[PDB]
C-alpha cells in the first residue's frame, strides 16, 4: 500500500482528504468571532 | 537508519504542524510581527533542509 | 501505542489559530 | 430532396448571419441609460 | 412577552418542558438500540 | 474596506476584491495550494486501500488510472508491475502545496493591498486593455509550454499506454504523430451527432500528440501576438471591459469544457482506457451479446440465419446499411469500436466465419468479463437496478465523473448567467435599482 | 436619409414594439413556428411509428383513432438510435415518418427556440433599465426540458427513450422511467417534490395575507379591486399589519417583516428544488440510480422480514417484467 | 426573552447537569435490559417464526383478536 | 365575572398566542404528533402485514411508518377500553390503536388550527382570507385519509403515516384505479404546478424591479416596514410582461386574488377526485378503444402500454400488500412481457 517504513502513517493518511472541506468552515467561524461585519 | 527516518519525520510532522499555527499569528497579529520575521525565516529554512533531508534518505532505506 | 493523538489535534488546530488572535487583540 | 438540403441549408446560415451582424453593431450603448 | 404578574411557572415553561424531557428520553434509547447486535 | 462601508453583505464579501489587486492575489495563489492538495492527498488516500492485483475500476481509484495512462507503473495488458509512481506524483503534490499557502497568507495580511503603487508591471487595472492582453499572452505561453510536456512524455520519456497495441494493451513510444491539418481540422467540421461525434472520435494516439503539438503553437503565436497587439475598435465596441466581464466569460468557458469532457468520459476509450477505467457504456452490452453468442455456439445451434419470436434476426441483425451488426436490443450500438472486437469484424460488420475459428484468449475473457460489470449502481454504491438485490457492488468510474462534471457544467452555465448580467447591468448603471425621479417607462408611448 | 442596416438594426431592438422580438428573437421565431407547425400537424394526421425496430407501428394520431388523452408524438426509432436523422438523410419522406421522423424536427428547434427565448428576456430587461436575472429563474424549467428531452436520450443511447409528446405517453414515459431506475427513493427527487410543494404553498399563504390587508377605498356593491388605481405611488396595504397577524400565529421571529427578503425567498425556494429534480434525472441518464434497500430486517434464522421497501421492489419487478417484450432472457442490462 | 438570559444562570446547571444524565441513562436502560420488547410486544430477532408456524401472524377475527394474538404468543412464537 | 377573566387571560398578547381555539388545538396536535414518534420507534406492523417498521426492529428513516389496522377489523376505531382490547395497553398497541388515535387526534388539531386562524384575524382586525385558504388541505385529508377508507372495506387501505408507505400507496392508486388518467387529478397536478410556476415568477418580477434606495448592491437594506411610498415600480413591470409573453397585470389587488385561487382550487377539485374512488368510480377506460383493440390485433397507443403495465403491478403487488386474502398466484400466470 505505502512503503513499509512510513506505514506507521497509515492513520495520518486517511485523514488527509476531509482538510479541504475545513476551510470553508473554518471561514464561517472566522466571520462569526469578529460578530459578522 | 531507519529509527533515524522515523524520528525525522515526525519531527518534520510536528514541526509543520507548529508552523501552520505559527506563521499566520505570527504576520497577523499587530504588537509584534516584525520580531517574528527572523524565526519564521530560520523556522521555514530548517522545514526545506528536514523535507529534503528526509526524502534523499528515503533510498537509503527502502 | 496512540495514533489518534494527530486526529485530536488536527480539528483544534484551526479555532485556536483565531482563539490567540482573540486573546492578542488585534486583526481577526 | 437534394434541393431540399441546400434551401435549408440556405436559410439557416442567413439567419445565423444576421444574429452575429447584429450583435456586432453597436448593442452595448442600446440601452436607456448612458448610450 | 410571557406575563409580567409571574405566575411562578409560566407557558413557556410546559411548552419547553413538553419537548425537553421526551427527546432527552428518545436520543438515549434510539443510540442505545445502535449497539443491539443483529 | 471590511465592514458595510464597502457595498456588499458578508455573504458578497469576496466582492470586496474587485480594487484590491494585493488581497485579491493572496486569495487566488492560496486556493491553487487547495486544488493541488487534494490532487496529492487523494491519490495517498487512494493508495493506502490499493490492491495491486486488482483491476483499478472494481475498487475505485479515479486519480491512479491518468497516471496509468501515461504509461508509469504498468506493464502490458494494464497490470501494476510496481507502485511507485502513484507514491513519489501524491507526495511532491502534497508537499507543494504548502509553498502556495505561504504566498497566500503573506500577500493576504503581509503584502502591499495594492500593487499599482508598489509595482507598475505587476500593477494592472480591467480598465487598462493593454495590461490585460499582456497577461492573457504569458499565460497563453505558459499553457503553450504546458502542451508541450506532453508531447515530450510521448517521443521521448516512454510514451504512453497504447490500448490499441497487439494482444491487449501495451505502453508505445509515439515515433511519428500526424503534423497535416487536413486531418486534424477534420475532426472539428464532424457533427456531434451519433455515429460521427466531433473531436470525442479520436481513436489513436499519433492524431492526439500531433494535436496536442498543433494547438501548443497557435497559443504560444498567439500569446506573442497578445504582447505585441492592442485591441482594435471592433473588439472593444463588443465587449464591455469591467473586472467581472472576464470572469463572465471565462465561467462560459468552464461550462462549454465541463460539458465537453463529461461526453469524453462517457464515451471514449482511447483517452480513458478499458482497463484503467471499466467498460463504456455500449462497450457491456456489445460484450455480452459476444459471450452470449460465443456461448451458444459451442452446441452448434444455428446463429447465423437464426430468426427471432418476432422475427428479424436473433443473435445478429442487419443495420440500415446492410451490415451484420448484433440483435435484439443490442441494435442501437454498432458505432462502438472496441481493441478487442476489431479482429473480428470483416468488411460489412462481423463475419460469422472469424467468429468460428479466430476466438483469442484475451479477446473472450474480456468479452465474459465486461460482461457482468455494466454501467449501473445506486447512489449508495450497490450494482444494479431496483429489483435485483444487494448482492454484488458496482458503480463504474465513468458514472462518477460523469454525474459530478455534468452538475458542476450546469452550474457553471447559471453562474456565467448571473455574472453576465451583473457586469451588462452595473455598466450601464442599474444595478442599484431603478432611479426614483426619471425611469424609462414614464418616457415611452403607451401600448394600446 | 439612412441605409437599410441602419433601419434594420433599430426596428429588431424596437422597445416600442407590442411584442419585443430581439437578436435572439430573429433565431427564435421561426424554429419555434417550425416546432408548432410540426407538432399540430403530427399530433393529427401521422402515420404509424415503428420505435421498437420489430416492425410494431405505434398510432399517436387523432385521425387514426385517438381522442386528446390517448394522443401524442411517437420517438425515433431504436434503428436509428442517436444519428442525426432529418427528412434528406432518408429515401423517401414516407420511411422518415416511419421511424418517427418528426419527434427529433419537433424537439430540435423546440430546445433552441426555448433557449433563445432565455436570451430574449435578457435583452427587454436590458432595454428597459430595469434589472436582469429574470432569465436566471427561467433556466430551472429549461433545464428539465433539456434533460427530458436530449440527456436521458444520449445516455441510454437512443431517442426511443425520449418521453412522447402527449399525455399518457408522458404516463408511459413516468411508469417505464420508475421501473427501471425507482425514482421516488431518489433524496433529489424528494427535494424537487418539497420545492413544488412549498412553493405552491407559498404562493396560497402569500395571496391570502397580501389580499386580507388591504386598505378600504370601495364599497359592499363593488369589487375590493379598484381600490388600486394603476400605478399607484401608494403601497396598496400595510406590511405591519400582515406582519401582525402572522406574528402571533406562530411566532414573532418566524415572521418576515421585510418585503425585499419574502420576495427574494418567494423566488428562491422552487428554482433551486427544480434544479435539484432536473440534475437528478440527468444523473439517472449515467445510471446513478436511487437508494436500494433489500432485506434491511433479518432475523436469527436468518429469514428475512419485509419492509415497504420490499412491497415497492415488488412492484418495480412488476412494471420491468412488463416493460421487456425483447426476449425472457436478460441478466445485467441497461444498457 | 432571549436565550442569552437563560444560558447563563448557575441554577440552571445544577438542576440540569443532574436531571439530564438521569434521563439518557433511564432512556438507555429501558431498551437495553428488553423491556420496551415487552411493554409494546414487540418481537426480538428469534422470535418472528416457531418451528410449528412458519407463516406470518395474522388476525382475522375483531373480538377475539385478542385471544388471537395471545395464543400465538403462548405457544412461544 | 370569571368568564371575561377566562377570556382576557387567554386572549392577552404573549410571545405565542393560545386563545379559546388553543383548548382544543394543543392537546389534539401534540398527542398526535407523539403518538407518531413513539409509532416510528418501538411499535412492529408484524401482527397485522408482516412488515417491521421501527427503529427498535431495525428499519432506518426511510422505511418506518405507523401503520394501518388489520383488515378484520373493518372501520372500527379501536378504542382503548373497547371490547377489541378489553382494557389492555399492549394489544391495542399491536392491532393498531395508535394509527386511529393519531388520526383522530390530528382531525381535531387541524380544526383547532383553522379556528386559532379565525380568532387571531378577527383580533388583529384583518379580513380572513388565510383561514378561507387553509380550507383546503382539509378538504384534502379527510378526502384521502377518512373518506377513502370509509368507502372501501376497511383502514387497511388507507395511507399510513410514513414516507415509503406513501410510496406503496402511489403505486396502490397508480396500479388499481390508474388515477394519473381521470381528470380531476389532471385539473390537481396543474393546479398546483400553476401555484409553482406563480411562485417563482411573482418573487422573481418584485426583487428584479425594485426601485434605487440604498448605497450598497444589496438592496435588503433599503426598506423601512411602512407602506408610505411604493417598493417596486409596478408599471415597469406591466411593460416587461405585456411585451414578452403578452398579458400582464395592471392590478395588485387581483395578483395577489390569482395567487390564493389557483392552488386551493387545484387541491378542492383534486378533493372531489378522490372522493369519487371511493366508491370506486374510476377513469380507467374508453370503451370505443376496447372494441377497436378488439376488432384489430395490431393497433396500439400508449394508453394499451399503461394498462398492460397496470396489470404488471396489480398482479405482482397483490400478495404482499394483501395477505389477509391469502393470495397464491402459480409462477405460470404471472403476467410478463414476454409472452406477449
Ligand atoms: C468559479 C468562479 C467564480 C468566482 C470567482 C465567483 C466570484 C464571485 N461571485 Mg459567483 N458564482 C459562480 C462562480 C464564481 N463566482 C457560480 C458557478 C454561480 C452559480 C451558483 C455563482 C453565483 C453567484 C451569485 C448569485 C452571486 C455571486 C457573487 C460573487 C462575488 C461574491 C461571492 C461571495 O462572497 O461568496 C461567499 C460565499 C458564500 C457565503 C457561500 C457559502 C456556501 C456554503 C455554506 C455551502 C457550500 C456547499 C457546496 C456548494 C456543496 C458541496 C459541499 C461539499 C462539502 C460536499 C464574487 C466576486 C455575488 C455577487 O456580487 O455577484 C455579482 C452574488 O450575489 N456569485
Ligand atoms: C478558499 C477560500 C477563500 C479565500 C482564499 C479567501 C480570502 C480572503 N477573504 Mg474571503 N470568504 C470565503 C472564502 C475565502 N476567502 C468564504 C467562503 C466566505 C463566506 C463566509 C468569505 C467571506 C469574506 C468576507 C466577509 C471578507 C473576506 C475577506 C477576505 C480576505 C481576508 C484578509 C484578512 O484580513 O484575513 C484576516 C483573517 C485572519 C487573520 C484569519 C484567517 C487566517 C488565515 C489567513 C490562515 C488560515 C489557514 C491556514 C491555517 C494557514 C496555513 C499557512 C501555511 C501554509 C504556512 C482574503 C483575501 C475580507 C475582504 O474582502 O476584505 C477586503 C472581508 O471583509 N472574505
Ligand atoms: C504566481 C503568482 C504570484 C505572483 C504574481 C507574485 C507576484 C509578486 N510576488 Mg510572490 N509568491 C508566490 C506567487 C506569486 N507572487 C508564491 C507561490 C510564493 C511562495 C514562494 C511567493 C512569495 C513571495 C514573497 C514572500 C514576496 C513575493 C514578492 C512578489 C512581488 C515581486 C515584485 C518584483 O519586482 O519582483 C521582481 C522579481 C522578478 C521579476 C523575478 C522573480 C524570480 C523568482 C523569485 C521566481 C521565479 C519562478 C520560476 C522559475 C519562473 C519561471 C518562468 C519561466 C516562464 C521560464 C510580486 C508583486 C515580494 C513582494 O514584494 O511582493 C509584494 C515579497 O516580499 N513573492
Ligand atoms: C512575468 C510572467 C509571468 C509568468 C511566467 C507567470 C506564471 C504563472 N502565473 Mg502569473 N501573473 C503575472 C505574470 C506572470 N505569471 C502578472 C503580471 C500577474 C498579475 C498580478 C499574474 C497573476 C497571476 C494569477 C493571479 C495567477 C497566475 C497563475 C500563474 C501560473 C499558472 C499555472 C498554470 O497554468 O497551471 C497549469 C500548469 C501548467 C501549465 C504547467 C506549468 C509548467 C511551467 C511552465 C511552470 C512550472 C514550474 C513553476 C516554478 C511553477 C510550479 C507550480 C507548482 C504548484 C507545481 C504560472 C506559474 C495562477 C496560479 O496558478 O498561481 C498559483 C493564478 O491564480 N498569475
Ligand atoms: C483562448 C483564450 C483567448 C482569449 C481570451 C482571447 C481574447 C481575444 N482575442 Mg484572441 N487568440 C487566441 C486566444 C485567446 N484570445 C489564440 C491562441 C490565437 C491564435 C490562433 C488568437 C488570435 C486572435 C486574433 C487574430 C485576434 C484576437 C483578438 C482577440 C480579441 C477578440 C475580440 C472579439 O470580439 O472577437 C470576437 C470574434 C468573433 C466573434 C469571431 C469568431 C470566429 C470563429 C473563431 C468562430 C465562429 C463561431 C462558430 C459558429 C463556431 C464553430 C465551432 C465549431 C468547431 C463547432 C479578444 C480580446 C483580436 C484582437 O483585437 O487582438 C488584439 C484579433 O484580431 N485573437
Ligand atoms: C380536548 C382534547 C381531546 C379530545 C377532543 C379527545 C378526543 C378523543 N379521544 Mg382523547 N385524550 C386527551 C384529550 C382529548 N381527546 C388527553 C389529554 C388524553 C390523555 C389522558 C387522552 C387520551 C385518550 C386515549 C388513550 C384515547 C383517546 C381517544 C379519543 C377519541 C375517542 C372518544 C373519546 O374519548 O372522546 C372524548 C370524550 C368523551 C368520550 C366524552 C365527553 C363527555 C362530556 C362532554 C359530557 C358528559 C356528560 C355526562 C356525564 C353524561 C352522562 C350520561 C348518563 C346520564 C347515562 C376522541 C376523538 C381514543 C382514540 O383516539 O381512539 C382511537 C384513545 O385511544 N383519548
Ligand atoms: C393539436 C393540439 C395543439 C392539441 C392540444 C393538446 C393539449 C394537451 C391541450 C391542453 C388541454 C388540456 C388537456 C388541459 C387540461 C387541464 C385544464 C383543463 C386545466 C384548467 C382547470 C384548473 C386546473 C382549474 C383550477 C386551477 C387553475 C386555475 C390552474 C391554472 C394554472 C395555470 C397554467 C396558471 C397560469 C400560470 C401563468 C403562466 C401565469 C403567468 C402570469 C403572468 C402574465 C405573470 C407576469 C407578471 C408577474 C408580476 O409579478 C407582475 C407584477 C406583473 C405585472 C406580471 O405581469
Ligand atoms: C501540519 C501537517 C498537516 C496539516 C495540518 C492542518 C492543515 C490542519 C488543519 C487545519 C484546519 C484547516 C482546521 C480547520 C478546522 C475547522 C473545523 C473543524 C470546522 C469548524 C466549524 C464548525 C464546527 C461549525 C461552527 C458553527 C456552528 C456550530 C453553528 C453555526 C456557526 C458556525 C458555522 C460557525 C498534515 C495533515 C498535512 C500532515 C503533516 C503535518
Ligand atoms: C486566506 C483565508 C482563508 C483561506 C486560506 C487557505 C485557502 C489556505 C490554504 C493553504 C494551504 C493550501 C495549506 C497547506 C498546508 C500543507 C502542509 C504544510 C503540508 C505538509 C505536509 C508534509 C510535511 C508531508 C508529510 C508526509 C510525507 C512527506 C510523506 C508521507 C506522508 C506525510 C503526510 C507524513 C480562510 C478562508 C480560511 C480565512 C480567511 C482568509
Ligand atoms: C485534432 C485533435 C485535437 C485538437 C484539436 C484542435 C485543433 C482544437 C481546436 C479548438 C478550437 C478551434 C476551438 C474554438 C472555439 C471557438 C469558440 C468557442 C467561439 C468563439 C466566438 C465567440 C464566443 C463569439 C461571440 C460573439 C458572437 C458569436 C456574436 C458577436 C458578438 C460576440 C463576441 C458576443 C486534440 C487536442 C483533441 C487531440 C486529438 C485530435
Ligand atoms: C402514544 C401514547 C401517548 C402519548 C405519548 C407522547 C405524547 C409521547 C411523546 C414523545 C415525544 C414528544 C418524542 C420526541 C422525540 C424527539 C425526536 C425523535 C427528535 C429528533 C431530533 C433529531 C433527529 C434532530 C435532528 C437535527 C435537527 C432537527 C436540526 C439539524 C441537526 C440535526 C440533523 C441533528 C399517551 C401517553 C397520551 C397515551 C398512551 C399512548
Ligand atoms: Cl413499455
Ligand atoms: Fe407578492
Ligand atoms: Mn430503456
Amino acid at each position: 500500500k505505502l512503503p513499509e517504513a512510513y506505514a506507521i502513517f497509515d492513520p495520518l493518511v486517511d485523514v488527509l482528504p476531509v482538510i479541504p472541506v475545513l476551510f470553508l468552515a473554518l471561514a464561517f467561524v472566522w466571520q462569526a468571532a469578529v460578530g459578522f461585519r | 537508519m531507519t529509527i533515524l527516518f522515523q524520528l525525522a519525520l515526525a519531527a518534520l510532522v510536528i514541526l509543520s504542524f507548529v508552523m501552520v499555527i505559527g506563521v499566520p499569528v505570527a504576520y497577523a497579529s499587530p504588537q509584534d510581527w516584525d520580531r517574528s520575521k527572523q524565526l519564521i525565516f530560520l523556522g521555514s529554512g530548517l522545514w526545506i533542509a528536514l523535507v529534503l533531508v528526509v526524502g534523499v534518505l528515503n533510498f537509503f532505506v527502502v | 501505542i496512540a495514533q489518534l493523538t494527530m486526529i485530536a489535534m488536527i480539528g483544534i488546530a484551526g479555532p485556536m489559530i483565531i482563539f490567540l488572535l482573540a486573546v492578542r487583540r488585534g486583526n481577526l | 430532396m437534394e434541393t431540399l438540403k441546400i434551401t435549408v441549408y440556405i436559410v439557416v446560415t442567413f439567419f445565423v448571419l444576421l444574429f452575429v451582424f447584429g450583435f456586432l453593431s453597436g448593442d452595448p450603448a442600446r440601452n436607456p441609460k448612458r448610450k | 412577552q410571557e406575563p409580567v404578574s409571574y405566575p411562578i411557572f409560566t407557558v413557556r415553561w410546559v411548552a419547553v418542558h413538553t419537548l425537553a424531557v421526551p427527546t432527552i428520553f428518545f436520543l438515549g434509547a434510539i443510540a442505545a438500540m445502535q449497539f443491539i447486535q443483529r | 474596506r471590511d465592514q458595510e462601508s464597502s457595498g456588499f453583505a458578508w455573504w458578497a464579501g469576496n466582492a470586496r476584491l474587485i480594487n484590491l489587486s494585493g488581497k485579491l492575489l493572496g486569495a487566488h495563489v492560496a486556493h491553487a495550494g487547495l486544488i493541488v492538495f487534494w490532487a496529492g492527498a487523494m491519490t495517498l488516500f487512494e493508495l493506502a486501500h490499493f490492491i495491486p492485483e486488482k483491476p483499478m475500476y472494481e475498487q475505485g481509484l479515479i486519480l491512479i488510472p491518468h497516471i496509468a495512462t501515461l504509461g508509469w507503473g504498468v506493464g502490458p495488458g494494464g497490470e501494476v508491475v510496481d507502485t511507485f509512481p502513484f507514491f513519489v506524483v501524491g507526495v511532491v503534490h502534497l508537499i507543494s502545496s504548502a509553498v502556495l499557502g505561504f504566498g497566500g497568507v503573506y500577500h493576504a495580511i503581509r503584502g502591499p493591498e495594492t500593487l499599482e503603487e508598489y509595482s507598475s508591471f505587476f500593477g494592472y487595472d480591467w480598465k487598462d486593455k493593454n495590461k490585460m492582453t499582456t497577461i492573457l499572452g504569458f499565460h497563453l505561453i505558459v499553457l503553450g509550454i504546458g502542451a508541450l510536456l506532453l508531447v515530450a512524455k510521448a517521443m521521448f520519456f516512454g510514451g504512453l499506454y497504447d490500448t490499441w497495441a497487439p494482444g491487449g494493451g501495451d505502453v508505445r513510444v509515439i515515433t511519428n504523430p500526424t503534423l497535416d491539418p487536413r486531418v486534424i481540422f477534420g475532426y472539428l467540421l464532424k457533427s456531434p451527432f451519433g455515429g460521427e461525434g466531433w473531436i470525442v472520435s479520436v481513436n489513436n494516439l499519433e492524431d492526439v500528440v500531433g494535436g496536442h503539438i498543433w494547438i501548443g503553437l497557435i497559443c504560444i503565436a498567439g500569446g506573442i501576438w497578445h504582447i505585441l497587439t492592442t485591441p482594435f475598435g471592433w473588439a472593444r465596441r463588443a465587449f464591455i471591459w469591467s473586472g467581472e466581464a472576464y470572469l463572465s466569460y471565462s465561467l462560459g468557458a468552464l461550462s462549454m469544457m465541463g460539458f465537453i469532457a463529461t461526453c469524453f468520459v462517457w464515451f471514449n476509450n482511447t483517452v480513458y482506457p478499458s482497463e484503467f477505467y471499466g467498460p463504456t457504456g455500449p462497450e457491456a452490452s456489445q460484450a455480452q451479446a459476444m459471450t452470449f453468442l460465443i456461448r451458444d455456439q459451442k452446441l452448434g445451434a444455428n446463429v447465423g440465419s437464426a430468426q427471432g419470436p418476432t422475427g428479424l434476426g436473433k443473435y445478429l441483425m442487419r443495420s440500415p446499411t446492410g451490415e451484420i451488426i448484433f440483435g435484439g436490443e443490442t441494435m442501437r450500438f454498432w458505432d462502438f469500436r472496441g481493441p478487442w472486437l476489431e479482429p473480428l469484424r470483416g468488411p460489412n460488420g462481423l463475419d460469422l466465419n472469424k467468429i468460428k475459428n479466430d476466438i483469442q484468449p484475451w479477446q473472450e475473457r474480456r468479452a465474459a468479463e465486461y460482461m457482468t460489470h455494466a454501467p449501473l449502481g445506486s447512489l449508495n454504491s450497490v450494482g444494479g437496478v431496483a429489483t435485483e438485490i444487494n448482492s454484488v457492488n458496482f458503480v463504474s468510474p465513468r458514472s462518477w465523473l460523469a454525474t459530478s462534471h455534468f452538475v458542476l457544467a450546469f452550474f457553471f452555465l447559471v453562474g456565467h448567467l448571473w455574472h453576465a448580467g451583473r457586469a451588462r447591468a452595473a455598466a450601464a448603471g442599474f444595478e442599484k435599482g431603478i432611479d426614483r425621479e426619471s425611469e424609462p417607462v414614464l418616457s415611452m408611448p403607451s401600448l394600446d | 436619409s439612412a441605409n437599410l442596416w441602419e433601419r434594420f438594426c433599430n426596428w429588431v431592438t424596437s422597445t416600442d414594439n407590442r411584442l419585443y422580438v430581439g437578436w435572439f428573437g430573429v433565431i427564435m421565431i421561426p424554429t419555434l413556428l417550425a416546432a408548432t407547425i410540426c407538432f399540430v400537424i403530427a399530433f393529427i394526421a401521422a402515420p404509424p411509428v415503428d420505435i421498437d425496430g420489430i416492425r410494431e407501428p405505434v398510432s399517436g394520431s387523432l385521425l387514426y383513432g385517438n381522442n386528446i388523452i390517448t394522443g401524442a408524438v411517437v420517438p425515433s426509432s431504436n434503428a436509428i438510435g442517436l444519428h442525426f436523422y432529418p427528412i434528406w438523410e432518408a429515401a423517401s419522406l414516407d420511411e422518415w415518418l416511419y421511424n418517427g421522423g418528426p419527434y427529433q424536427l419537433i424537439i430540435f428547434h423546440f430546445l433552441l427556440g426555448a433557449s433563445c427565448y432565455m436570451g430574449r428576456q435578457w435583452e427587454l430587461s436590458y432595454r428597459l433599465g430595469m434589472r436582469p436575472w429574470i432569465c436566471v429563474a427561467y433556466s430551472a424549467p429549461l433545464a428539465s426540458a433539456f434533460a427530458v428531452f436530449l440527456i436521458y436520450p444520449i445516455g441510454q443511447g437512443s431517442f426511443s427513450d425520449g418521453m412522447p409528446l402527449g399525455i399518457s405517453g408522458t404516463f408511459n414515459f413516468m411508469i417505464v422511467f420508475q421501473a427501471e431506475h425507482n425514482i421516488l427513493m431518489h433524496p433529489f427527487h424528494q427535494l424537487g417534490v418539497a420545492g413544488v410543494f412549498g412553493g405552491a404553498l407559498f404562493c396560497a399563504m402569500h395571496g391570502s395575507l397580501v389580499t386580507s390587508s388591504l386598505i378600504r377605498e370601495t364599497t359592499e356593491t363593488e369589487s375590493a379591486n379598484y381600490g388600486y388605481k394603476f400605478g399607484q405611488e401608494e403601497e396598496t396595504y400595510n406590511i405591519v399589519a400582515a406582519h401582525g397577524y402572522f406574528g402571533r400565529l406562530i411566532f414573532q421571529y418566524a415572521s418576515f417583516n421585510n418585503s425585499r427578503s419574502l420576495h427574494f425567498f418567494l423566488a428562491a425556494w422552487p428554482v433551486v428544488g427544480v434544479w435539484f429534480t432536473a440534475l437528478g434525472i440527468s444523473t439517472m441518464a449515467f445510471n446513478l440510480n436511487g437508494f436500494n434497500f433489500n432485506h434491511s430486517v433479518i432475523d436469527a434464522k436468518g429469514n428475512v422480514i419485509n419492509t415497504w421497501a420490499d412491497i415497492i421492489n415488488r412492484a418495480n419487478l412488476g412494471m420491468e417484467v412488463m416493460h421487456e417484450r425483447n426476449a425472457h432472457n436478460f441478466p445485467l442490462d441497461l444498457a | 426573552r432571549p436565550f442569552s438570559d437563560i444560558i447563563t444562570s448557575v441554577r440552571y446547571w445544577v438542576i440540569h447537569s443532574i436531571t439530564i444524565p438521569a434521563l439518557f441513562i433511564a432512556g438507555w436502560l429501558f431498551v437495553s435490559t428488553g423491556l420496551a420488547y415487552d411493554v409494546f410486544g414487540t418481537p426480538r430477532p428469534d422470535s418472528y417464526y416457531a418451528q410449528e408456524q412458519r407463516s406470518i401472524p395474522l388476525v382475522t377475527d375483531r373480538f377475539e383478536a385478542k385471544q388471537q394474538v395471545e395464543t400465538f404468543l403462548e405457544q412461544l412464537k | 365575572g370569571w368568564f371575561d377573566i377566562l377570556d382576557d387571560w387567554l386572549k392577552r398578547d404573549r410571545f405565542v398566542f393560545v386563545g379559546w381555539s388553543g383548548i382544543l388545538l394543543f392537546p389534539c396536535a401534540y398527542l398526535a404528533l407523539g403518538g407518531w414518534l413513539t409509532g416510528t420507534t418501538f411499535v412492529t406492523s408484524w401482527y397485522t402485514h408482516g412488515l417491521a417498521s421501527s427503529y427498535l426492529e431495525g428499519c432506518n428513516f426511510l422505511t418506518v411508518a405507523v401503520s394501518t389496522p388489520a383488515n378484520s377489523m373493518g372501520h372500527s376505531l379501536l378504542l382503548l377500553w373497547g371490547p377489541e382490547a378489553q382494557g389492555d395497553f399492549t394489544r391495542w398497541c399491536q392491532l393498531g390503536g395508535l394509527w386511529t388515535f393519531i388520526a383522530l387526534h390530528g382531525a381535531f388539531g387541524l380544526i383547532g388550527f383553522m379556528l386559532r386562524q379565525f380568532e387571531i384575524a378577527r383580533l388583529v382586525g384583518v379580513r380572513p382570507y388565510n383561514a378561507i385558504a387553509f380550507s383546503a388541505p382539509i378538504a384534502v385529508f379527510v378526502s384521502v385519509f377518512l373518506i377513502y377508507p370509509l368507502g372501501q372495506s376497511s383502514w387497511f387501505f388507507a395511507p399510513s403515516f410514513g414516507v415509503a408507505a406513501i410510496f406503496r400507496f402511489l403505486l396502490f392508486f397508480q396500479g388499481f384505479h390508474n388515477w394519473t388518467l381521470n381528470p380531476f387529478h389532471m385539473m390537481g397536478v396543474a393546479g398546483v404546478l400553476g401555484g409553482a410556476l406563480l411562485c417563482a415568477i411573482h418573487g422573481a418580477t418584485v426583487e428584479n424591479t425594485l426601485f434605487q434606495d440604498g448605497e450598497g448592491a444589496s438592496t435588503f437594506r433599503a426598506f423601512n416596514p411602512t407602506q408610505a411610498e411604493e417598493t417596486y415600480s409596478m408599471v415597469t413591470a406591466n411593460r416587461f410582461w405585456s411585451q414578452i409573453f403578452g398579458i400582464a397585470f395592471s392590478n395588485k389587488r387581483w395578483l395577489h386574488f390569482f395567487m390564493l385561487f389557483v392552488p386551493v382550487t387545484g387541491l378542492w377539485m383534486s378533493a372531489i377526485g378522490v372522493v369519487g374512488l371511493a366508491l370506486n368510480l374510476r377513469s380507467y377506460d374508453f370503451i370505443s378503444q376496447e372494441i377497436r383493440a378488439a376488432e384489430d390485433p395490431e393497433f396500439e397507443t400508449f394508453y394499451t402500454k399503461n394498462l398492460l403495465l397496470n396489470e404488471g403491478i396489480r398482479a405482482w403487488m397483490a400478495p404482499q400488500d394483501q395477505p389477509h386474502e391469502n393470495f397464491v398466484f402459480p409462477e405460470e400466470v404471472l403476467p410478463r412481457g414476454n409472452a406477449l
